[PDB]
RNA sequence: AAACUCCUGAACCCGGGACGAAACCCCCGAGGAGGGGACUGACGGUACCGGGGUAAUAGCGCCGGCCAACUCCGUGCCAGCAGCCGCGGUAAUACGGAGGGCGCGAGCGUUACCCGGAUUCACUGGGCGUAAAGGGCGUGUAGGCGGCCUGGGGCGUCCCAUGUGAAA
RNA sequence: GCAAACCGGAUUAGAUACCCGGGUAGUCCACGCCCUAAACGAUGCGCGCUAGGUCUCUGGGUCUCCUGGGGGCCGAAGCUAACG
């Protein structure tokens, strides 16, 4: 589940680094810059060639892994955005960043994925009110994914505040650090807010 | 015998459109007017007529030769990209609504023998009516 | 400043009493990414030459194509000998799908969505041929209009 | 609403009762053609009034005999046997191959 | 076909032979089993294999072997008629669940468990 | 990665706790409306609210080609692998194991069964000059397809209006 | 005349076969049954349209030609995986 353990030894595994493990991975290292390339005996030969469906197979895996999650809801989710009548990768896309976890995270008060899902899991979180606990939720456009009440008198969470306090959001995301909280609106997308992959690489190898 | 002289019609566009002979010579009937109607007003084809051969009514068509094209060998661009007889003598198609073929989806041009006559997809398209099927063009 | 781009290659051989001389060939096309593509049959004793004789060869059998909307305009199908592939357009949401050297040829070519299904004899040679001619059969509204509005 | 519909006098050898063959239309799902078929419906005719060739309308009603259902109303013509013709022609064909 | 000749037939469907011969859906069936034999992988081989007899819970002999190296039957076993030809032995097919009243894999196999037997072999020490 | 560190609070107990239940009935007007008194909880002190709260199960399959993952002793046409071509006839990435690696994760594999594929029973969508396949040729029976115009019926047809096409 | 099958002979390691001397079924005539066949175009019947350069059976028109159907050479367009 979520993997969880060597975890971005495997962002050699890609052979690129990601905000993943937060700290220990992007300021000089991902477990990177120390060795950056696939990990195992087998890392720096002299590689051949993926095949077509192999290597857009492997950014479909790269898309399950930046958001930490088994492909099952994942795939699912992904015909269920396919039955949405408008172009289905890109819409997808969104609806694809829109699951809270990796959300309050790119909001701010998250270091890590890790860190993420097991405060929302602990009832840390309250969008528009309702404190809950499943981290696998998305949210229309106007929610309020306010912060608990005792989440706001706990530590390392005013310490991802200030280490951040001079970060423009997500052009929709507001930071409300005021009481700490978070404004929620509309849509963006692989235009507003990127990411360095090809989505219909992954949409062309996936259904085959 | 030619229970499907239609189809022999549309065999000497094949033929002659193959061959490239300035027009093809062809009975009459009043179909085929309607036909050959359509068939140049929707910019198809180059005419028709109703002249005699050996004291015999019949018809024969022009065709529509576009700009006189190059490559390793001329062969002008043919308008007659290809036909298609449809009602075959044994499958007597009807349509109406949706039922509305598309051809290119989008450009493309059919045609359909209904109790209004011989009409085109687009046209019976907006006229809200139908019939049966007979041919097709591109 | 294109974007050289290969398919496959071929081991071609046969036998003397001068031992059993084999012979190559590569498959390249040449595209520009999104545009002009061409594709270059290449036939040679040693493999590298053949690499870049039909990346060259590429660069002289050439063609277009509307890049009509990220896609093709109508919709069509094409046979060489007993071997036939299929086409119909698509908007994004979709994307580029076909067999591995149908979809290859339309990056060399820029789709970005497009049906195409492939049917009857499936070898890649006789395949990729009528790729090219059906390529030189994509038309638009004002290819339509030459034919369909007189001369 | 009893359905009626145009069908074949055949048969006067029988007492009161005369048996309609009748051919009726459809085309093919997933083929296309149109077909023309034997369907035999039977003929009330209360004293003889009809016989063969004169094609009549038919009528759907009650159970009046053993399977025989529907019953006559207008005549439609005479100076047939034509159709008749043809019919039984078909049936001495069918009476006409063997496994003996 | 040319549609009339088409109109009156109809083309028939597939109709399937089916690759298990052990019927009413048996890839488990019985294995009751005796004999043993060898035979070859056509030409370049050489090994054993037995030949579970079986009896089904329904009938007959046919040709049942196991994974590998390796056997624990004496007899019966209920060896469940499973279902592969391989590059011999006319026929192969139904090989043995091992671990229900016999088999169970081996003891020494690192690897295909998940039916070559061996619960966990857990280092435990 | 671990180890080491700072961290939250699973599981676990303590305080509380449902909805589902307002009828029916009774009193009132008439036993008609409306209002008002009221039995009524198995589920189960359970979904859940609060507190204290502790770092706490990871396993399966593949690593010759179809396929993405190969380095090392052993095995010597012997022991095995086996969906299809094949691997061992002592330098085996295909058999054993070891390491690392790849797919997945309360899931992982193996087998039985229908179909897309498979345009390979070919309606969109087939072939019979040598690859399956044209009758031994004549012949005409039922059957089907019917040359050019005028009108008539308007069964098949087409659109339009309506019933149904239940629910899920 | 002929020839299976049949006999010896010759040949050969062997000669139930080629090469030899014979000799019947039968080959033929009658009617009848076979109802087979590489019944060969390895290619159903019907109508049409798309180059002709050239020999040829017949039919006609007073004729180097035109023409109505056949016997072939070539090969335009097009078809076949290729030969064709």
């Amino acid at each position: 589940g979520r993997y969880i353990g060597p975890v971005c030894r495997l962002c050699r595994r890609e052979g690129v680094k990601l905000y993943l493990k937060g700290e220990r991975c992007y300021s000089p290292k991902c477990a990177m810059e120390r060795r950056p390339y696939p990990p195992g005996q087998h890392g720096q030969k002299r590689a051949r060639r993926p095949s077509d469906y192999a290597v857009r197979l492997r950014e479909k895996q790269k898309l399950r892994r930046i958001y930490g999650i088994s492909e099952r809801q994942f795939r699912n989710l992904f015909e269920e955005a396919s039955k949405k009548k408008g172009v289905t990768g890109s819409v997808f896309l969104g609806l694809l960043e829109s699951r809270l976890d990796n959300v309050v995270y790119r909001l701010g008060f998250a270091v890590s994925r890790r860190q993420a899902r097991q405060l929302v899991r602990h009832g840390h979180i309250t969008v528009n009110g309702r404190r809950v606990d499943l981290p696998s939720y998305r949210v229309r456009p106007g929610d309020e994914i306010a912060v608990a009440e005792k989440s706001r008198n706990l530590e390392l969470i005013r310490q991802n505040l200030e280490a951040m306090k001079g970060r423009k959001v997500g052009p929709w995301l507001s930071l409300d650090v005021e009481g700490m909280k978070g404004k929620f609106l509309r849509l963006p997308d692989r235009e507003d807010l990127a990411l360095p992959v090809n989505e219909q690489l992954v949409i062309e190898f996936y259904s085959r | 015998m030619l229970t499907d002289p239609i189809a022999d019609m549309l065999t000497r566009i094949r033929n002659a459109t193959r061959v490239y002979k300035e027009s093809t010579d062809v009975p009459a009937s009043r179909f085929k007017e309607e036909i050959l109607r359509i068939l140049a007003r929707e910019g198809f084809i180059k005419g028709y007529e109703r002249v005699d051969v050996d004291g015999k009514p019949y018809l024969r068509v022009y065709l529509k030769y576009g700009p006189r094209r190059q490559g390793p060998d001329p062969r002008p661009e043919q308008v007659i990209h290809h036909i298609r007889r449809i009602s075959k003598p044994g499958r007597r198609v009807y349509v109406g609504v949706k039922e509305i073929p598309r051809v290119r989806r989008g450009l493309g041009i059919a045609i359909l023998s209904t109790s209004k006559g011989v009409l085109t997809d687009r046209e019976a398209r907006k006229l809200g009516v139908g019939g049966e099927l007979i041919c097709e063009v591109w | 400043d294109f974007e050289e781009k290969m398919i496959l290659i071929r081991r071609t051989a046969r036998m003397q009493a001068g031992g059993r001389r084999f012979r190559f060939g590569a498959l390249v096309v040449v595209g520009d990414r999104q545009g002009r593509v061409g594709l270059g049959f290449g036939k040679a004793p040693e493999v590298p030459l053949a690499v870049q004789k039909a990346g060259y060869y590429a660069r002289r059998n050439m063609v277009e194509v509307p890049l009509q909307n990220g896609t093709i305009p109508h919709e069509i199908e094409v046979e060489f000998g007993a071997s036939k592939i299929v086409l119909k357009p698509a908007a994004p949401g979709t994307g580029v799908i076909a067999g591995a050297v149908p979809r290859a040829i339309l990056e060399l070519a820029g789709v970005t969505d497009i049906l195409t299904k492939e049917l009857g004899s499936r070898n890649p040679i006789n395949i990729a041929y009528a790729t090219m001619e059906a390529l030189r059969q994509l038309r638009t509204k004002a290819d339509v209009e030459r034919l369909r509005k007189g001369e | 609403p009893k359905k009626v519909l145009t069908g074949v006098v055949v048969s006067d050898k029988m007492q009161k009762t005369v048996t309609v063959l009748v051919e009726r239309q459809f085309p093919h799902p997933l083929y296309g053609k149109v077909i023309k078929r034997s369907k035999k419906y039977l003929a009330h005719d209360p004293e003889e009034k009809y016989k063969l060739g004169d094609v009549v309308e038919i009528i759907e009603s009650r159970p009046i005999s053993k399977r025989k259902r529907f019953r006559v109303l207008r005549l439609v013509e005479s100076g047939r046997m034509d159709l008749v013709e043809k019919y039984l022609i078909r049936r001495q064909n069918y009476e006409s191959l063997s496994k003996r | 076909p040319t549609i009339n000749q088409l109109v009156r037939k109809g083309r028939e469907k597939v109709r399937k032979k089916s690759k298990v011969p052990a019927l009413k859906g048996a890839p488990f069936r019985r294995g009751v089993c005796t004999v043993v034999r060898t035979v070859t992988p056509k030409k370049p081989n050489s090994a054993l294999r037995k030949v579970a007899k079986v009896r089904l819970t329904s009938g007959y002999e046919v040709t049942a072997y196991i994974p590998g190296e390796g056997h624990n039957l004496q007899e019966h076993s209920v060896v469940l008629i499973r279902g592969g030809r391989v590059k011999d032995l006319p026929g192969v097919r139904y090989h043995i669940v091992r671990g229900v009243y016999d088999a169970a894999g081996v003891k020494d196999r690192k690897k295909s468990r998940s039916k070559y037997g061996t619960k966990k072999p857990k280092e435990a020490a």
